[PDB]
């Protein structure tokens, strides 16, 4: 396995640099905010007698 | 995002503002986050910066600390590949978790980088040859380490 | 490996297992403890995580590389000497 | 124009805004992950230029 | 940017100083493990 | 080379490998001692794990 890249170097840069792209990609893409949801998602109802 | 499209929202209104009226933040959450993340990515640099220095400081050339440098990167980013493909975010926690990660990661590479170089400083064959017998006596390693910590 | 793809016994293997194998430890150990530097020092900015998180891995890191290079020969000789197959 | 009246684009014209060109940028990308994926078999420097 | 130096400074330092001080913890628990040398196990497995 | 372990070199650098190389003795024969006396350490083992 490792030695299939070590007679083809390059190949590995490509492997590499896909995950590149991939990753740096991939932060461009993904939502960014403090918190990933942790509750028990609640809906809520609200009335009003004057 | 939310909050992203909220400025938006209201960035419109402004100009239709009679005379005299002006808007203002007390209470705003984004800026921690902007900061949180600010802070994690900085820590990242300047441990790259670390690493590389225990690896100058023990292989003692500019070439070969060279190699264990590049590989970090590729695997830290590599990772937003991965979370944003199982609908993870790249949130304080996460992102908070991969400095974690790069601390333990660091050392996959160096192991073998290093095992190489020792291994080539008493037969004296040249890189291709000690780095294959080197795969050769660790590789097997790497994979059940990875499994048992998983 | 010394064992079996070489021809060893236990107690001369391990001394050279260990002493080969001795430095690459600290390498990593002194890359990651300078790794998680920043997290320890670090102070302001809402803190109070990296620091949890550093002087956590941090503590562990070193008796888990001072320490367990002493402990680690004990173990995987006791695991033979004292169970094996001696046929 | 009088002060009070404002503008917004909507349909078409509100697309067009989110992009109507991106071609120059990911036929860029198109050409680099194309400079280096031919070299993943050629294993050569700069072959897949010619 | 102007952090990098500040990056920098601390990170020459330091390395030494971290360094030394996991070698000096091997020195003195080597000297010490040294020291206390024990004798060995107990017969009930066998 | 085939053999060196980087003694032979200017500056700082020698210091190092050779109080390292030092350092690494001193390690390898405190485990040869700790190495004969296996029970006391099985032990003390079992005092830092409680």
């Amino acid at each position: 396995m490792p030695n299939f890249f070590i007679d083809r170097p390059i190949f590995a840069w490509v492997i590499a640099i896909i995950i590149m792209l991939a990753g740096g990609l991939a932060i461009l893409k993904l939502p960014v905010a403090q918190y990933p949801t942790i509750a028990p998602p609640a809906v809520t109802i609200s009335a009003s007698y004057p | 995002d939310t909050a992203a499209a909220i400025r938006a929202e209201l960035a419109k209104m402004e100009p239709f503002f009679p005379s005299g009226l002006k808007i203002v933040y007390p209470y705003d959450t984004t800026p921690f986050v902007k900061i949180s993340i600010h802070e994690v990515v900085k820590t990242l640099v300047e441990a790259i910066i670390l690493v590389f220095l225990v690896m100058y400081l023990f292989l003692q050339n500019f070439r070969a600390t060279l190699i264990p440098t590049i590989a970090v990167p590729v695997v830290l980013l590599g990772t937003f590949a991965v979370l944003a493909a199982f609908g993870f975010s790249i949130n304080t926690l996460t992102m908070f978790g991969m400095v974690l990660a790069i601390g333990l990661l660091v050392d996959d590479a160096i192991v073998v980088v290093e095992n190489v170089e020792r291994v080539m400083a008493e037969e004296g064959l040249p890189p291709k040859e000690a780095t294959r017998k080197s795969m050769g006596q660790i590789q097997g390693a790497l994979v059940g380490i990875a499994m048992v910590l998983s | 490996d010394l064992m079996d793809k070489e021809g060893k016994g236990l107690i001369e293997a391990t001394l050279d297992a260990v002493r080969m194998r001795l430095r690459p430890i600290l390498m990593t150990s002194l890359a990651f403890i300078l790794g998680v530097m920043p997290l320890v020092i670090s102070t302001g900015a809402g803190s109070g995580a990296q620091n949890a998180v550093g002087t956590g891995v941090m503590g562990g890191m070193v008796t888990a590389t001072v320490l367990a290079i002493f402990f680690v020969p004990v173990f995987f000789v006791v695991v033979r000497r004292r169970f094996s197959r001696k046929n | 124009l009088p002060t009070g009246v404002g503008y917004d684009w909507t349909g078409m014209s509100y697309q067009e805004r989110l992009s109507g060109n991106q071609a120059p940028s990911l036929y860029a990308i198109s050409l680099i992950v194309v400079f280096l994926c031919l070299a993943a078999l050629y294993e050569s420097w700069s072959i897949p230029f010619s | 940017m102007l952090e990098l130096l500040k990056s920098l400074v601390f990170a020459v330092i330091m390395v030494p100083v971290v360094m030394a001080i996991i070698l000096g913890l091997i020195y003195g628990l080597g000297e010490v493990f040294n020291i206390f040398s024990g004798v060995g196990k107990k017969d009930q497995p066998g | 080379a085939k053999g060196d372990h980087g003694e032979g070199k200017k500056g700082f650098f020698g210091w190092f490998n050779r109080m390292f190389e030092k350092s690494t003795h001193h390690y390898t024969d405190s485990v040869g001692g700790i190495l004969r006396s296996t029970g006391r350490y099985l032990v003390l083992y079992l005092i830092i794990v409680v």
